[PDB]
RNA sequence: CUAAGAGUAC
C-alpha cells in the first residue's frame, strides 16, 4: 500500500463492496440516401452483402437486432444495417453483380462486453425507423481501480 | 494429554472457548482452516426465465449465491470437478428453483423460504436454505409490484471459502491470548498512563494480574488462548471446529502422502 | 413473427417488416422487443 | 438498492434482520442503537450495514411495469 | 582516404574502449551470431548471442575494428584486440 | 506515433527487483519480439509456434524468408509448420526481456530506463518502490508505456546502456 | 481481464506436484523444499513443529510472491539425520496433536446442557 | 473531416 496504494479485502469484494453495474447505449438510424436508396434493418448475408465485418453475425435474428438475454463479446455485431448501391460491379476476385448492398452495421465495441439489456425501435422525425440497444455489464473491483 | 480446551458458553451459533496448552501457531492455523477451509453448500449457478423485477439478473443471482444453505452431510456431494456426468447431477449437486409472482395489488417479498429443491437428494441433509428469524421469512430476496414475475433455477455446488466468500460457514472468529501483556509482544501506545487508558479486557479476569515487581519472565512462552467461534449457519457451531480440526489434520497427512509416494518412487 | 411490447401499454404486439411501428392499442411509436427464449446462463458469484 | 445478504466485513446475515429493524423503528418506538443490539448486530461492521442502507428498491416500484402479465 | 587516415604508430586516441564502443560490438556480434555467423569461441552450453557475443569479447576473439572518427573528418583505427576493455 | 508500445495504470510491489517490471499477461501475448531461427533455439521457437498465439508462452506470427507471413492463428489448420534456419518467429515476450520503460512527463534521462519482463497475472505494471523517484510517479493512477526493441542490437544497447542499475549514480 | 481464475490457489497444476526437494548447497546437510498450492496456514505450522525438533539446526520459510500459492521451506538438521525425517516427525507430531485436541473437544461439548 | 466541451497524470 505505499505510494497511495491500497489493501482491498478480496473477501469482502466477494460480498458485494463496490460492486457496480455499467449500462452503455448504442444508436442507430435508416437514412433516405435517396428518394428510394432508404436503409434497412436486417441481418446481412454474405451471398448479396459488401463489407461485412469479420465479427460474427449469429446472435442478430431476422429483424437485424439482438432480443435482450443474449451475451454479447467484443466486435460482434449488435445492429445489422444495409444500403443499396448500384449493381453491376465486378472486381476483388469475389464481387460479382449479386453483391447490390453495402452492409452498415454497428458491432460492439472491440473491448466492452455484457449481456444485451434492452433495445428499442422507433421512428424519428423524418418517419424513419431506428433504434437504440443497451447493454448491461458488471464492475468488480480490482487491482488498478481509483478509490 | 496434548491440547487441551474448557469451554465457556455454547450457543446454537456461538461458541466460546478456551484453548490452552497449544502453541501459537497451531491456534492460529486452526483459525485460518476454520475461516476459509471447511467445504459448504451454496448456489453456483443461476438460469434465469423470466424476470421482470426491478434488478438485475446478476444482481439477483449474486445475491442468491449469498444464500446459506444446509450442510451437515456435505462431505457426502462430490465437487463438480472430480464428477463424471456432463454439468450437473445428483451426486454432486442440487438444484433449487425459485418462482414468483406479483399478483397482490401491494408489495411482494420474495424471500428465501419461497426457495424450493427439485433434485432428489437421496436422503442426505443437505440443501435446504436456513432459516433463523421468528417470522420464519429467510432472507429477502427481492420485491414485486403487482404484475411483476421471476422466475429461475438453482444449482448449488460444494466448495469452500477460498475459490469464493459465499462458501464460507465462520462469520467472524475471536481469538485474542495473553491479555495482561505479560509476554510484551505489544507496545502500549499511550499519552499520560497506559494503564488507564487501554481498557482491560473481559479475559482479564481469567489469568492473575501481575505484580508489578517481578522481573520479566524471559522464558515464557504463548499458550491459553481465548477464542469465540460464530456460525452463519450452514453447519452447528460445534461442527465448525472440528471439521476445522479435521480438515488442518487432512491437509498435515496429505504432506505426509506425498512425501512418502515420491520417496517410494 | 417477432414480438415487441408498447411502452405504456405492456401489451404483446407481432410484427414483420412491412408493419408501420407504432402499438394498436393506443398509437404510441415506443416499442421495446420481448426476451429471448435462449436459455441465460448466470455464475452467482 | 435492497438490503444486502451479508455483512462485508465479517460475512453475518444480515439481509433477513431488516422488516424487523424496521418494525422496531416503527411499532416498539425504539432508537437505532437498541434496535440494532435487539436484533443481536454486536460488532460495529455489522451495525453499519444495517444502519447506513439506503432502501431505494421502493423507489424503482414505484413506477410501472415495462412488461406487465 | 590516405591522407584521413592516421598512420597506426601515432594514434592519439585513449587504448581504453569506450562504453558506447563496447555497447556497439556487442550489439554486432549478437546480431551476426543470430544470423548464423560463425563463433570464434568454444561454448559451454550458452544458447542466448548476447552472452555468446559476451563471451567473445571477455577472451578477445571478436574480429571488428572500431573507426573512430576526429571532428575534422580523419580517422583512426583500433583493433577490438587492442582495446583495453576496462569498464 | 510507434508500434510494440504498451500504456497502463502502475502499482508497486516489494517482491520485485529494482531492474524488473511487471507485465500484464494480456499486454505480453500482445508485444511481440521477432527472433531469427538459428541452430541453437530451434527446439524452443518450434515448441512456441505449436504452442500458438491464444496462450502464453507462445508465437504470434512467422516471417518466412520469402517475406510470406504465416499468421498462427488459422494456421493449425495446415497443420505443423517446419522451421528453417533464417526465418524469424514473432513470438510473446517472455521473461528477462530488456524494455524500454517511460512515464510521459520524460524531464531527464533517468525517465527512460530499460527493465527486465516479468509476467504477472493482473491489469497493471508492477515496479519496484525505490524506482519510483526517478520516474516521479505514484500509484494514485499514474500510467506509464512500454516499448519493446525489435532487433538484436537494440536489444543488446538497451540492456548494456539504459539499464536501471547503471542509471543509480546520475550525472 | 487478467485475473486469474481462483481455484489455482489450492488445486494442483497439470503436471506438477505437492513437493519438490532440492539439495542445499550453501550449507552441509540442509535442503529446500518447495510446498505447492500452499500458504502460511501449512508453512507456520510445520516451521513451528521443527523449530520444536532438538537435532534441527535451520528452519525457515518464505512465500516469494502473494500472487502464487507455494511456499518454500529451508531445514537443515545435524548430520547424520536426514532432513526429510525430520519432516517426516514434524508432521507425525502435528497429526498426534490435532487428533488429541479434537477428541478433548469432543468431550467437552458432550458435557453441554445449554448447546 | 473539422470544431467544441469534460477531463486524467505532471
Ligand atoms: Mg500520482
Ligand atoms: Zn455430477
Ligand atoms: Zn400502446
Ligand atoms: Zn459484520
Amino acid at each position: 500500500n505505499q505510494e497511495d496504494s491500497m489493501i482491498m479485502n478480496q473477501s469482502s469484494i466477494d460480498r458485494g463492496l463496490f460492486r457496480s453495474l455499467f449500462f452503455r447505449s448504442y444508436m442507430d438510424q435508416e437514412k433516405k440516401y435517396g428518394m428510394s436508396i432508404t436503409e434497412t434493418f436486417e441481418k446481412p448475408q454474405r451471398t448479396n452483402t459488401l463489407r461485412m465485418k469479420h465479427g460474427t453475425y449469429d446472435k442478430l435474428d431476422d429483424d437485424g437486432l439482438i432480443a435482450p438475454g443474449v451475451r454479447v463479446s467484443g466486435e460482434d455485431v449488435i445492429i445489422g444495417k444495409t444500403t443499396p448501391i448500384s449493381p453491376d460491379e465486378e472486381e476483388l476476385g469475389q464481387r460479382t453483380a449479386y453483391h447490390s448492398k453495402r452492409d452498415a452495421s454497428t458491432p460492439l465495441r472491440s473491448t466492452e462486453n455484457g449481456i444485451v439489456d434492452q433495445v428499442l425501435v422507433t421512428t424519428n422525425q423524418d418517419g424513419l425507423k431506428f433504434v437504440k440497444v443497451r447493454v448491461r455489464t458488471t464492475k468488480i473491483p480490482q487491482i488498478g481501480d481509483k478509490f | 494429554e496434548g491440547p487441551q480446551v474448557k469451554i465457556r458458553e455454547a450457543s446454537k451459533d456461538n461458541v466460546d472457548f478456551i484453548l490452552s496448552n497449544v502453541d501459537l501457531a497451531m491456534a492460529n492455523s486452526l483459525r485460518r482452516v476454520m475461516i476459509a477451509e471447511i467445504p459448504t453448500l451454496a448456489i453456483d449457478s443461476v438460469e434465469v426465465e423470466t424476470n421482470t423485477t426491478v434488478l438485475a439478473d446478476e444482481f439477483i443471482a449474486h445475491r442468491l449465491g449469498l444464500i446459506p444453505l444446509q450442510s451437515m452431510d456435505i462431505e457426502q456431494l462430490e465437487y463438480s470437478r472430480d464428477c463424471f456426468c456432463e454439468d450437473h447431477c445428483d451426486k454432486c449437486s442440487v438444484v433449487l428453483t425459485l418462482q414468483a409472482f406479483g399478483e397482490s395489488e401491494s408489495t411482494t417479498n420474495v424471500y428465501s423460504k419461497d426457495l424450493v429443491i427439485v433434485s432428489n437428494l437421496m436422503g442426505r441433509n443437505i440443501g435446504h436454505p436456513i432459516i433463523q428469524d421468528k417470522e420464519g421469512n429467510g432472507v429477502l430476496i427481492c420485491k414485486l409490484r403487482k404484475g411483476q414475475e421471476l422466475k429461475l433455477t438453482c444449482v448449488a455446488k460444494k466448495g469452500i471459502a477460498k475459490e469464493h466468500a459465499k462458501w464460507g460457514p465462520a462469520a467472524a472468529i475471536e481469538f485474542e491470548y495473553d491479555p495482561w501483556n505479560k509476554l510484551k509482544h505489544t507496545d502500549y501506545w499511550y499519552e499520560q498512563d497506559s494503564a488507564k487508558e487501554w481498557p482491560q479486557s473481559k479475559n482479564c479476569e481469567y489469568e492473575d494480574p501481575p505484580n508489578e515487581g517481578d522481573p520479566f519472565d524471559y522464558k515464557a512462552q504463548a499458550d491459553t488462548f481465548y477464542m469465540n467461534v460464530e456460525s452463519v449457519g450452514s453447519i452447528p457451531v460445534d461442527q465448525v471446529v472440528v471439521r476445522g480440526i479435521d480438515t488442518l489434520q487432512k491437509k498435515v497427512a496429505s504432506i505426509l502422502l506425498a512425501l512418502t509416494q515420491m520417496d517410494q518412487d | 413473427t417477432l414480438k415487441y411490447i408498447c411502452a405504456e401499454c405492456s401489451s404483446k404486439l407481432s410484427l414483420s417488416r412491412t408493419d408501420a411501428v407504432r402499438c394498436k392499442d393506443c398509437g404510441h411509436r415506443i416499442l421495446l422487443k420481448a426476451r429471448t427464449k435462449r436459455l441465460v446462463q448466470f455464475e452467482a458469484r | 438498492m435492497i438490503v444486502p445478504v451479508r455483512c462485508f466485513s465479517c460475512g453475518k446475515v444480515v439481509g433477513d434482520k431488516w422488516e424487523s429493524y424496521l418494525n422496531l423503528l416503527q411499532e416498539d418506538e425504539l432508537d437505532e442503537g437498541t434496535a440494532l443490539s435487539r436484533l443481536g448486530l454486536k460488532r460495529y461492521c455489522c451495525r453499519r450495514m444495517i444502519l447506513t442502507h439506503v432502501d431505494l428498491i421502493e423507489k424503482f416500484l414505484r413506477y410501472n411495469p415495462l412488461e406487465k402479465r | 582516404l590516405k591522407e584521413k587516415a592516421i598512420p597506426k604508430d601515432q594514434r592519439a586516441t585513449t587504448p581504453y574502449m569506450t562504453k558506447y564502443e563496447r555497447a556497439r560490438i556487442l550489439g554486432t556480434r549478437a546480431l551476426q551470431i543470430s544470423m548464423n555467423a560463425p563463433v570464434f569461441v568454444d561454448l559451454e552450453g550458452e544458447t542466448d548471442p548476447l552472452r555468446i557475443a559476451m563471451k567473445e569479447l571477455a577472451e578477445k576473439k571478436i574480429p571488428l575494428v572500431i573507426r573512430r572518427y576526429l571532428p575534422d573528418g580523419s580517422f583512426e583505427d583500433w583493433s577490438v584486440e587492442e582495446l583495453i576493455v576496462d569498464l | 506515433r510507434v508500434d510494440f508500445s504498451a500504456r497502463t495504470v502502475i502499482s508497486g510491489d516489494p517482491n520485485l527487483e529494482l531492474d524488473q517490471v511487471g507485465v500484464p499477461k494480456s499486454i505480453a501475448k500482445t508485444l511481440t519480439y521477432p527472433e531469427v531461427v538459428t541452430p541453437y533455439n530451434i527446439d524452443r521457437l518450434t515448441q512456441l509456434v505449436r504452442n500458438g498465439p491464444n496462450e502464453h508462452p507462445g508465437a504470434k506470427y512467422v516471417i518466412r524468408d520469402s517475406g510470406d507471413r504465416i499468421d498462427l492463428r488459422y494456421s493449425k489448420r495446415a497443420g505443423d509448420i517446419q522451421l528453417q534456419y533464417g526465418w524469424k518467429v514473432e513470438r510473446h515476450i517472455m521473461d528477462n526481456d530488456p524494455v524500454l520503460f517511460n512515464r510521459q512527463p520524460s524531464l531527464h534521462k533517468m525517465s527512460m530506463m530499460a527493465h527486465r519482463v516479468k509476467v504477472i497475472p493482473y491489469s497493471t505494471f508492477r515496479l519496484n518502490l525505490s524506482v519510483t523517484s526517478p520516474y516521479n510517479a505514484d500509484f494514485d493512477g499514474d500510467e506509464m508505456n512500454l516499448h519493446v526493441p525489435q532487433s538484436e542490437e537494440t536489444r543488446a544497447e538497451l540492456s548494456q546502456l539504459c539499464a536501471v542499475p547503471l542509471q543509480i549514480v546520475s550525472p | 481481464m487478467n485475473a486469474p481464475d481462483r481455484f489455482e490457489l489450492f488445486l494442483l497444476g497439470e503436471g506438477e506436484s505437492k513437493l519438490k526437494i532440492d539439495p542445499d548447497t550453501k550449507a552441509p546437510n540442509a535442503v529446500v523444499i518447495t510446498f505447492e498450492k500452499e500458504d502460511h496456514t501449512l508453512g507456520n505450522l510445520i516451521r513451528a513443529e521443527l523449530l520444536n525438533d532438538r537435532k534441527v539446526l535451520f528452519a525457515a520459510y518464505k512465500v516469494e510472491h502473494p500472487f502464487f500459492a507455494r511456499f518454500k521451506l529451508r531445514i537443515q538438521t545435524t548430520e547424520g539425520y536426514d532432513p526429510k525425517d525430520a519432516l517426516k516427525n514434524a508432521c507425525n507430531s502435528i497429526i498426534n496433536k490435532l487428533g488429541a485436541l479434537k477428541t478433548n473437544f469432543e468431550t467437552e461439548w458432550n458435557l453441554q446442557t445449554l448447546a
